[PDB]
């Protein structure tokens, strides 16, 4: 996952 | 204190994943346990405590691992998992  | 006290309950966080698009890939049970609720938009989730948001979840991603990778200063993460766990991911 990655930051929004 | 938490950024969003209203989502401090794991059960409320789990309920938020009713329309989660990736149940087989990243279990809602694990996401909720790790402090995250579903925003309702795509696969975007947010931690109730640090308000850190994560998206673009991949098969086999581990919610606690991603929490520590991206938001290592979160106090909910620290209280739940301990400093050794966070340091080892970094
Ligand atoms: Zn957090």
């Amino acid at each position: 996952a990655v930051p929004i | 204190g938490p950024a969003f006290p209203g989502m401090g309950s794991e059960e409320l966080r789990l309920a938020s994943f009713y329309d989660w698009p990736l149940t087989a890939e990243v279990p809602p049970e694990l996401l909720a346990a790790a402090g995250f609720f579903h925003t309702g938009h795509q696969d975007k989730v947010r931690c109730f405590f640090c308000y850190g948001g994560l998206q673009s979840w991949k098969r086999g991603d581990d919610p606690w691992t991603e929490h520590a990778k991206w938001f290592p200063g979160c106090q909910f993460l620290l209280r739940s998992k301990g400093q050794e766990y966070i340091n080892n991911i970094h």
